[PDB]
DNA sequence: ATCAATATCCACCTGCAGATTCTACCAAAAGTGTATTTGGAAACTGCTCCATCAAAAGGCATGTTCAGCTGAACCAGCTGAACATGCCTTTTGAGAGCAGTTTCCAAATACACTTTTGGTAGAATCTGCAGGTGGATATTGAT
DNA sequence: ATCAATATCCACCTGCAGATTCTACCAAAAGTGTATTTGGAAACTGCTCCATCAAAAGGCATGTTCAGCTGGTTCAGCTGAACATGCCTTTTGATGGAGCAGTTTCCAAATACACTTTTGGTAGAATCTGCAGGTGGATATTGAT
């Protein structure tokens, strides 16, 4: 069944994660901390790259449309085009 | 043997430390975060449709984002002279970063 | 030609992303102009804080 | 037959490549990454020419500007030695007209 | 006797605050930050604006655009608020030239 | 709005800096549009945190 | 009494907390401000002439810019059970926010 | 004599100033070793926002620093400044 | 706890340093008219995207287990706040450089037309590298 | 120290997806010439920067006193890394067919540009009052006792 989708992020995916962070021990509380904290950022994300689709008059999402919004965040992103 | 040969705590966890810093394949898997996208694209808009690539670079971005935020947290943890990290080590480094959200 | 060193270094004929993001991190200057950009497919640079690491009385202590 | 046209720096990459080391080939994803960091570069320096420009209310940009930017964006030796090679391609250029 | 002409957009601030508030004046250094705010914003909208021109190869710059701007910028009920009085004022203008 | 309200909490009749900080630093929206800005002349607010005021329990000790 | 009067540790910078706190007035001196303005420049161009003005805004800049480091410092050390801050603290913020040293 | 108060430089810059600063963020109690560290850090900040001033007031070929070359200066460090013109 | 000390809050008064308001003008807003663009209606194609199936396989859920970690108590000591003070550093007031305009021009540079022309789309070959195959080490922990 | 267990680096080595080579075109770079626009070198004007010396006000370098914070130690819990096991969500790998990305036609809707005509926004010279400053006294707050 599905837990609202958030739950397919699972638990030894953010653990893969933080051990590339070198981090040795992790608390059983960081998990759902992390996707809350997670699907802020995506919202906001989508939220810029979907203002940008709308104004093209498109129904497709398009790569460029998400640089430009992690451009915005100061999160600069390579390797997509453009 | 007597018993299972068993690693002690920490070992394994930085042999996975040294795999993982000598490669770069993406660790989140494909289709959950698929889907989650377009959950939430559907309650902006509805009926969207999704280039791979646009998802592809969705989920760079999520990933350096969060190992960048381990990492300072990590230095907050190991700032008040512990090991293990805790929800406070990172609210209080997205305090400081700005990132209040 | 940073880059290609790390691939000589290597044993690598051919260059792909990492040896870039090995390049630009290990440069002060490079890292201070693109401290906030990611490289897709890049990874991150090899580094474990000291303090974490076991320590070295581990051998014949009897 | 209706098609389209991409422009890209990928040969310009290429010869620099094969100019410092030969004998050694690159990916093409490395080659995007080399293409979106050039486009950034390019953009910020842009960006700020004007800004000077507009603050001192000249309507030209001259090569003035773009050195100037430059060492506001760039640090130290590495604006050094870029500013001489610009100094240098500026001074054969105008030599050999 | 070369007499300067110095603008600002001091008297329009005046003429809100008396608006909202009757009994109520207001420094000139604070006058000062509220034209320096202006200006401020005035700079970010119009370059992101630009912007959005360039990606969809159009060449001109209209509400719509604005209208993105804002909803990027700004959160929530603010861009609503904000988009709400612009709809509202340009409506006004359509009409009654 | 905000500085006029502020300022009538201070019982004076015309708005400066000090207002404007306070009604910025108040409001969550515009502190998170102006949140990498200074007002000159505006101070901050006047947040302590509570672990470094004395003990509450401060009281008849005999 | 017998006793000069004597407030108990931790009061007195209470006392001027609340007084700096409702008030704006610049708290360092302008003149040592100024020389040392005009030493650094002087290290990269000669015989440079400043406008009043200029060096208020550099002073307003300096203490905002540190009023802010001194408010990350104290939660950084709050994260640590303490109450006095440290340079490591310092370190930690200016680590935390991205800057160079 | 050898005066040269307390370096004829920064050391000017008495520890009960930095006091202040300190209360006006919320801190009770200092350790002596701040003092320098943060004379360290204050610096460091004014060098590079001179630096872009001084740049600036290269370009236009002036000898006198302006009130707007600085505003620009710390505009480009993300600590925009408000109240002393644009 | 009660009473002394003493800063802070708060009423009442005056004047003057900044706020506000009047006035004669010139840079700026706006209405015509034309020309000159430009982006949305209409009509189509073809690549890429959304809902299905099938044979594995590698990753997740769940359940044991124990080495090693996180607070809580307590405290020697150190170290940094509170005051007397005197003493010495910081405030205040009595001509030429240079920012800010203005002329006006030798020099710089957009723009119409053609003439090339290297750059790009796309077909047609290379080969280093993702795998495999296997052997020799290098950590690790038990003892 | 030593020796068994698991994980890791390294020599041989092969077929191909990605890398490179090669045709054939034509949508961008230069030339020629011209029409149009500028940044910077001479005059000039009016703020306001260089940073001394008396006289005076108020902040700091020093020394002195002690309470309450640091940061070390000891230790009772506790909790989260390792791991086996099953099994079951996903991986590759195909196939369809609908429809949006994107292209082309072309002309009705929206704007520069160039001119003329109002007009109100901005210096500068005359008037105002809220607040700086002063004066003074009731209550709140620390702390000895």
């Amino acid at each position: 069944v599905l837990r609202d989708n958030i739950q397919g992020i699972t638990k030894p995916a953010i653990r893969r994660l933080a051990r590339r962070g070198g981090v040795k021990r992790i608390s059983g509380l960081i998990y759902e901390e992390t996707r809350g904290v997670l699907k802020v950022f995506l919202e906001n994300v989508i939220r810029d790259a979907v203002t940008y689709t709308e104004h093209a008059k498109r129904k497709t999402v398009t790569a460029m449309d998400v640089v430009y919004a992690l451009k915005r965040q100061g999160r600069t992103l390579y390797g997509f085009g453009g | 043997v007597k018993k299972p040969h068993r690693y002690r705590p920490g070992t394994v966890a930085l042999r996975e430390i040294r795999r993982y810093q000598k490669s770069t394949e993406l660790l989140i898997r494909k289709l959950p975060f698929q889907r989650l996208v377009r959950e939430i694209a559907q309650d902006f808009k509805t009926d969207l449709r999704f280039q791979s690539s646009a998802v592809m670079a969705l989920q760079e971005a999520c990933e350096a984002y969060l190992v960048g935020l381990f990492e300072d947290t990590n230095l907050c943890a190991i700032h008040a002279k512990r090991v293990t990290i805790m929800p406070k080590d990172i609210q209080l480094a997205r305090r400081i970063r700005g990132e209040r959200a | 030609e940073l880059a290609g060193n790390a691939a000589r270094d290597n044993k690598k004929t051919r260059i792909i992303p990492r040896h870039l993001q090995l390049a630009i991190r290990n440069d002060e200057e490079l890292n201070k102009l693109l401290g906030r950009v990611t490289i897709a497919q890049g990874g991150v640079l090899p580094n474990i804080q000291a303090v974490l690491l076991p320590k070295k009385t581990e051998s014949h202590h009897k | 037959r209706k098609r389209s046209r991409k422009e890209s720096y990928s040969i310009y990459v290429y010869k620099v490549l094969k100019q410092v080391h030969p004998d050694t080939g690159i990916s093409s994803k490395a080659m995007g990454i080399m293409n979106s960091f050039v486009n950034d570069i390019f953009e910020r320096i842009a960006g700020e020419a004007s800004r000077l420009a507009h603050y001192n209310k000249r309507s030209t940009i001259t090569s003035r500007e773009i050195q100037t930017a430059v060492r506001l964006l760039l640090p130290g030796e590495l604006a050094k030695h870029a500013v001489s090679e610009g100094t240098k391609a500026v001074t054969k250029y105008t030599s050999a007209k």
